[PDB]
């Protein structure tokens, strides 16, 4: 039962520093997601130790480090540029009772490399009426606007809602902000009872929006 | 390197294979589903990661390397990446997705007003909702007061689901409340291969 967790979501300005971390709740890896260029390794360190290997693309900007005492891995990307924009993991590998390997990975960082300002989310609710039922399910949602920068991140309810839950790829707006929807498909009968609230957390802005979602006809 | 096909669609129970071209030592397969991290599927070219269903293989020599699923299930569908390895060197491939095949499947549409709280801010976004449809492909128009928008909207599509094979889709038109108070007749049209014709999703009032 090993678990990779990772610090989050950064914004910061071009030419500025970053630094993603990775505990642990073989060598490891740092790998990242970027628009247009898809997934990249970037390096791989040796977690007993701190050895490290680079891809070259990579060595003059990263630097990785370890701090084995805590078990907490460590990549600091310098010089920031557009193009670093991109979801950063940490992974290793390991082998079963058996012998076959597999990895883990992190959730991920998004690090999103901007001169723009932040701007917290506003939550509006999808209100559920006889326009948006199909029959005995409803649908019902929120939708988030005007917030920079990705990523938002929607729960329901108590975090333990996520069957018939569609959250929605964020989009841009006239104004160049973000938006999103998330949307819950419900049995109509529960609508009564059940009270729903998505809980919109923007980590680059600190902010947590809890919204009710009420019934309308 | 490239990897190909870069999407396909096939049938539950299909055979499916992708390839993978071009001085690799070993190859490696991850499966990327809807929103998680990679997963390492293969490694060493040939090799099952624990806990990998027997319908997955990969194989390869020198330059050209193939992943193959035997069996396609739902739960696969995903994005699939190959990952050469070298020389202390590590590069992915481009990606392929990977999506069922099914029958179609005619999308419920509901309409979202705007709400109260986003009316007393001087805006007003209406919500159009396509659920559960196969295939991917929609039209899906906004109209005023019967005249057609562009653009104060967007849309947006999740990938598919493994639980019925079928996509949604949501639609938000944005407008000031004093625009939106001028008109009264807010629609959503919506054409797709399994409705019998083009469905009028509206509402009055503003």
């Amino acid at each position: 039962q090993v678990q990779l967790v990772q610090s989050g979501a950064e914004v910061k300005k071009p030419g500025a520093s970053v630094k993603v971390s990775c505990k642990a709740s073989h060598w490891m890896h740092w790998v990242r997601q970027a628009p247009g260029q898809g997934l990249e390794w970037i390096g791989e360190f040796n977690p007993s130790n701190g050895r490290t290997n680079y891809n070259e693309k990579f060595k003059s900007k990263a630097t990785m480090t370890v701090d084995t005492s805590t078990n907490t891995a460590y990549m600091e990307l310098s010089s920031l540029r557009s193009e670093d924009t991109a979801v950063y993991y940490c992974a290793s590998r390991d082998y079963d009772y058996d012998g076959r390997y597999f990895d883990y990975w992190g959730q991920g960082t998004l690090v999103t490399v901007s001169s723009a300002s932040t701007k917290g989310p506003s939550v509006f609710p999808l209100a559920p009426s006889s326009k948006s039922t199909s029959g005995g399910t409803a649908a019902l949602g929120c939708l988030v606007k005007d917030y920079f920068p990705e990523p938002v991140t929607v729960s329901w309810n108590s975090g333990a809602l996520t069957s018939g839950v569609h959250t929605f790829p964020a989009v841009l707006q006239s104004s160049g902000l973000y938006s999103l929807s998330s949307v819950v498909t419900v049995p109509s009968s529960s609508l009564g009872t059940q009270t729903y609230i998505c809980n919109v957390n923007h980590k680059p802005s600190n902010t947590k929006v809890d919204k009710k979602v009420e019934p309308k006809s | 390197m490239t990897q190909s096909p870069s999407s396909l669609s096939a049938s539950v129970g299909d055979r499916v294979t992708i390839t993978c071209s071009a001085s690799v030592t070993y190859m490696y397969w991850y499966q990327q589903k809807p929103g998680k991290a990679p997963k390492l599927l293969i490694y060493d070219t040939s090799n099952l990661a624990s806990g990998v269903p027997s319908r997955f293989s990969g194989s390869g020599s020198g330059t050209d390397y193939t992943f193959t699923i035997s069996s396609l299930q739902p739960e696969d569908i995903a994005t699939y990446y190959c990952q050469q390895w070298s020389s202390h060197i590590f590069t992915f491939g481009q990606g392929t997705k990977v999506e069922i095949k099914r029958t179609v499947a005619a999308p419920s549409v509901f309409i979202f007003p705007p709400s109260d709280e986003q009316l007393k801010s001087g805006t007003a976004s209406v919500v159009c909702l396509l659920n559960n449809f196969y295939p991917r492909e929609a039209k899906v128009q906004w109209k005023v007061d019967n005249a057609l928008q562009s653009g104060n909207s967007q849309e947006s599509v999740t990938e598919q689901d493994s639980k019925d094979s079928t996509y949604s889709l949501s639609s938000t038109l944005t407008l000031s409340k004093a625009d939106y108070e001028k008109h009264k007749v807010y629609a959503c049209e919506v054409t797709h291969q399994g409705l019998s014709s083009p469905v009028t999703k509206s509402f009055n009032r503003g």
